[PDB]
């Protein structure tokens, strides 16, 4: 003997969940197929409305059944107004359209095996407990990315800093395309048209010394790296823009893992935030930006509404997913022609996940910083 | 993916004593089912 | 033996969880046992998701690893010495204290 | 030391450490108090006290918060001189260099 | 011994009827996985 074996082990904590709590489920019947469909209806004036029924008020078909559409231009609306003469023979002949939404459900699962020798003649006698704890925790982890990957992929509101338009456009070489205070407020303005409602009410103000008052905002999920840029962010008046959380903790209620607020957004930091690593431009002379994996790394800024994530659960009883485990302990349970001794074990976790992204007006703005 | 294996037509068995899956091909099965040098397919 | 050894269990999805017990969704043996890695990049992780099918079988195998931590303990000491002639003939009579 | 340099510790260290020893100090009804966020005791030699005192935030304001500005608000740690970002500054007579 | 098979980087498939154990090789499996003359190694 040369050393003392301490029993208590160092186990890593489980990353706290941040996205699975915001989703609502839609039950899918068993006996029928593996897809769910929706009929989203659009307003008549919306430019999405396209239809063959378009006969002009004073004339023939013009292949436009939405009147002036969504032009919002005073030089256009009067011309396309449904003016009608005394003789009511024919008119705009408006049409209407419905949008088909399709949602798919896929299958995913685990399995791992262990021999009786491994459990028996091991230094630690708590090997089984550590394995199942690590296994189930990872299943919880993996489920989170399943949700987050889809939400990031599906977002109608995608604003790009500066003059960029695609992921490849972003670079830190020249003027680094980073988040500006001007950019953040426009995303709220674009979100202010509709869909995403006001997650939280505006803070009136509590009797204190340092407390400030913030407006109604919507949660914006951000990776830890970009937090510094939000911190040192000058407003138009050269003052701060990142109102610290402490300056309104007394007045209003707090969302979990909050750092602060900008304009119409409350900043939420998620430890496990996926990023577009190495999807920017080639880093010829990278000016000390942490975003560097072969090329520049693009980080997201996500703002989920309350009507843009319909997770479909196949048989999940009011849950985003259920894990189905199957343990075959070594022994008689695993005796067969393959192993007539039973010196093998097995555990498998199976689950079913799917999402819809109805009303895709979630906000996903990119950033290359640090 | 396993379905791609089945959809292609190739079958698959289970490797118990260490390993995952080996996939049986048409020629391989004929190759595998050969006693002597005059019972395997022409190509080999 | 003046050495304390510990056991730290890494998470499954960490890049430190390097193990040979790795099978992909095609039934072949893969190198990376910690599936999907620690890489938080959505350019690769959709591919390495544990996609099962209706068939099922020996697909998507994972392993687990553990790490050792070792301490150490050392000896330390010091002393001082005085002569009898120093205490008795000193001006102060509480030098010992 | 730089303000972003100090918080660059905080963000990285927030991604792993033990929690914020102290909680988030809220607002008091006083007439000179400020509000500080949850912090973790930072230990510093007295030689650097002046540097932190005349420390500029990114918005060209004071960065160091004298501890009396939140004395009534919360609880004071032993040897606390003030707080900066997510760190409560603790002075130690015997700190090395 | 069976452990010597795995030490050789070799997987092994059990036999239900009359074999007991059949050792499966990566060249053999790649040979065994083959539709037609196209998918066999240069060695064959």
């Amino acid at each position: 003997r040369l050393d003392y074996y301490y029993k208590k082990a160092l186990v890593d904590a489980a990353k706290e969940m941040y996205f699975g709590q915001l989703a609502e489920v839609t039950n899918m019947p068993k006996n029928m197929g593996k897809q769910i469909k929706l009929y989203h209806y659009v307003p008549l004036l919306d430019d999405r409305n396209v239809n063959d029924q378009g006969i002009d008020a004073a004339g023939a078909t013009i292949a436009n059944g939405n009147l002036y559409g969504s032009s919002k231009d005073i030089g256009t609306i009067p011309s396309k107004l449904p003016a009608l003469t005394e003789n009511g023979g024919r008119v705009n002949r408006v049409g209407f359209t419905r949008i088909q939404l399709i949602g798919s459900i896929k299958k995913f699962g685990f399995f791992y095996e262990w021999t009786q020798e491994a459990m028996d003649f091991d230094t630690d006698e708590e090997l089984d407990s550590h394995l199942i704890q690590e296994a189930v925790k990872g299943a919880n982890e993996i489920t989170e990315d399943q949700l987050q990957i889809d939400l990031l992929n599906g977002a109608g509101v995608v604003r790009y800093p500066g003059a960029a338009t695609s992921n490849a456009d972003m670079t830190g070489e020249g003027t680094a395309t980073v988040v500006t205070y001007e950019g953040l407020v426009k995303m709220g303005i674009t979100l202010n048209d509709n869909l995403c409602p006001m997650q939280t009410k505006l803070i009136a103000g509590s009797l204190m010394t340092d407390t400030r008052t913030i407006q109604g905002a919507r949660a914006l999920y951000i990776g830890s790296e970009l937090e510094l840029q939000l911190r040192k962010m000058k407003d138009p008046f050269d003052n701060a823009a990142f109102i610290p959380v402490q300056q309104y903790a007394d007045a209003g209620n707090l969302l979990k893992g909050e750092i602060g607020s900008i304009a119409s957004f409350r900043v939420i930091v998620v430890p496990k935030m996926l990023k577009w690593a190495g999807a920017g431009a080639t880093v010829t002379t990278n000016p000390g930006y942490y975003a560097t994996s072969g090329k520049y790394d693009v980080f997201p800024m996500l703002c989920v509404g309350s009507g843009s994530f319909t997770t479909i659960g196949f048989q999940t009883d009011g849950k985003t997913v259920k894990f189905t485990t199957y343990t075959k302990k070594p022994g008689i349970e695993t005796v067969s022609y393959a192993d007539p001794y039973g010196e093998m074990g097995l555990t498998s976790i199976k689950w079913y996940y799917g999402s819809l992204i109805l009303r895709p007006e979630w906000i996903a703005l990119f950033k290359t910083v640090a | 993916d396993v379905d791609a294996i089945l959809a292609d037509g190739k079958q698959a068995v289970a490797v118990k004593h260490g390993g995952g899956l080996v996939v049986v091909g048409e020629l391989g099965a004929q190759v595998l089912a050969a006693k002597d040098v005059s019972e395997l397919p022409d190509g080999v």
